[PDB]
């Protein structure tokens, strides 16, 4: 189990999660088809946003 | 200067080359759900009307 941790913008939030092609992260960070894992997303806002 | 929702203005774009890498590239449109054609191979398909 590999955690991945960052931050991405509040509109977003879709972390290529099929194949999405949003291209936020077309040129920052795609997530494979074949992909056995959990998303999840956390609020920021109050903790130094 | 967009007509109403009934009364949609129709337009027919007609022998010319064109360039939906521009339209993609944009980041003004919040949603680009293309059905029935991927929206990257839209810049390799030829089509009609």
């Amino acid at each position: 189990v590999y955690a991945d941790s960052f931050v991405i913008r509040g509109d977003e939030v879709r972390q290529i999660a099929p194949g999405q092609t949003g291209k936020i992260a077309d040129y920052n960070y795609k997530l494979p088809d074949d992909f056995t894992g959990c998303v999840i997303a956390w609020n920021s806002n109050n903790l130094d946003s | 200067r967009f007509a109403s929702v009934y009364a949609w203005n129709r337009k027919r774009i007609s022998n010319c080359v064109a360039d939906y890498s521009v339209l993609y590239n944009s980041a003004s449109f919040s949603t680009f759900k293309c059905y029935g054609v991927s929206p990257t191979k839209l810049n390799d398909l030829c089509f009609t009307n």
